[PDB]
């Protein structure tokens, strides 16, 4: 059940990345006002200064879910999840990403505004 | 104790973790049961390439035993830290190898740890522990420097 809901959450979040389309403003809404992004190795406090360097910056993307866990911890009133994916940029070759995200419950309660305040987004690998 | 954790903003902290709770890991996994409790979750996921001390103790000594190079070679591995207001807590991630051993062999493997922590009682509590094994392959992130690439956040 619970598993499900935040599965396909991550690939929307994973959908998002991967749409060109600047049009973007609603992506944004799912981090609140107060956050924790790392991209990289790169900080970023603001999930608005980080998707604008995304959008400004990174390529064209394509993002493949390859193991999903996750845990709901208790009072905290949120979960972590730890991503894996594949990666491609024009298409090329794949990349190991790693990821993980501290999400609110209440999108198992189908809220999704500003419910992202973890975000560890690494490469771990890349072709041969 | 020795895993009093402080969030020194040089990251000293979060190595110190990692080392020790490997190491014991990598020796003594019983002695690791201590930073669970009755509350604390383990996950293991292996890439297309568990709760309460017992249940955590069970699996833990199902796992293959290992062996990790995170003091001897450092930049084979690389890490971030980040807060977790919400529990008073920080997320440890670790990336990197270990010398895996069941066709009696020794075999390398890639893995993406991420230990959730509570500072406590001049130690910590580890909420979430979510492990995740996969294929071997050399590490994204490395450079020139020998030393583990660290991030912080927060
Ligand atoms: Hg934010």
């Amino acid at each position: 059940n619970q598993a499900q809901i935040t599965a396909t959450f991550t690939k929307k979040i994973l959908a998002h990345l991967d749409d060109p389309d600047s049009n973007l403003a609603q992506f944004v809404q799912l981090f609140n006002p107060n956050c924790r992004i790392i991209f990289n190795a790169t900080p970023f406090a603001q999930a608005t200064v980080f998707l604008q360097m995304w959008q400004n910056q990174v390529v064209q993307t394509q993002h493949a879910l390859t193991g999903v866990d996750y845990h709901a911890i208790p009072g905290s009133g949120t979960l972590i999840c730890n991503v894996n994916c594949k990666v491609r940029f024009d298409w090329g070759p794949y990349f190991g990403i790693s990821l993980q995200l501290i999400i609110d419950d209440r999108i198992f309660r189908n809220d999704f505004n500003g419910v992202i305040s973890g975000f560890n987004y690494n490469m771990v690998y890349k072709p041969e | 104790q020795q895993f009093f954790f402080e969030n020194d903003a040089l990251g000293q902290s979060s190595t110190d973790f990692a080392t020790n709770f490997l190491n014991l890991w990598d020796n003594n996994r019983e002695q690791l049961l201590n930073l669970y409790s009755p509350q604390s979750q383990f996950s293991v996921s292996v890439d297309s390439t568990s709760i309460g001390q017992e249940s955590i103790n069970s699996i833990f000594k199902t796992l293959p035993k290992t062996k990790h190079h995170l003091q001897e070679q450092p930049n084979e591995y690389s890490m971030e830290t980040i807060s977790y207001p919400q529990i008073n807590g920080f997320v440890i991630t670790l990336h990197g190898f270990f010398e895996e051993t069941s066709n009696n062999k020794l075999s390398k493997k890639s893995f993406d740890r991420t230990w959730v922590i509570v500072p406590m009682n001049n130690s910590v509590i580890i909420a979430s522990d979510l492990l995740t094994v996969r294929a071997y392959s050399t590490g994204a992130w490395k450079t020139a420097s020998i030393a583990i690439a660290q991030a912080a956040g927060s």
